[PDB]
């Protein structure tokens, strides 16, 4: 288990930092929604 | 040329380098409006 969700006021209302490792190659995005 | 707007309504001050983006109409006590309801503005204005 390695997944990380951060933000405020979910479901298409504000940005969100997400941290998910992709085979020891850590993918980190900061704009996704729901 | 009114392509440049500003936000002027928020519950509370900002933190340093806090970034506010979301566009929801305002009411001073929670309670989400729907314009043209009374005392429910838009959270943006133009420069002039």
């Amino acid at each position: 288990v390695r997944g990380w969700v951060f933000g405020s006021t979910m479901n298409n209302k504000s940005q969100s930092v997400i941290i998910i490792n992709n085979s020891t190659n850590v993918v980190i995005r900061a704009c996704n929604f729901e | 040329n009114y392509n440049y707007k500003y936000r002027y309504l928020r519950h509370g001050k900002l933190r340093p380098f806090e970034r506010d983006i979301s566009n929801v109409p305002f009411s001073p006590d929670g309670k989400p409006c729907t314009p043209p309801a009374l005392n429910c503005y838009w959270p943006l204005n133009d420069y002039g």
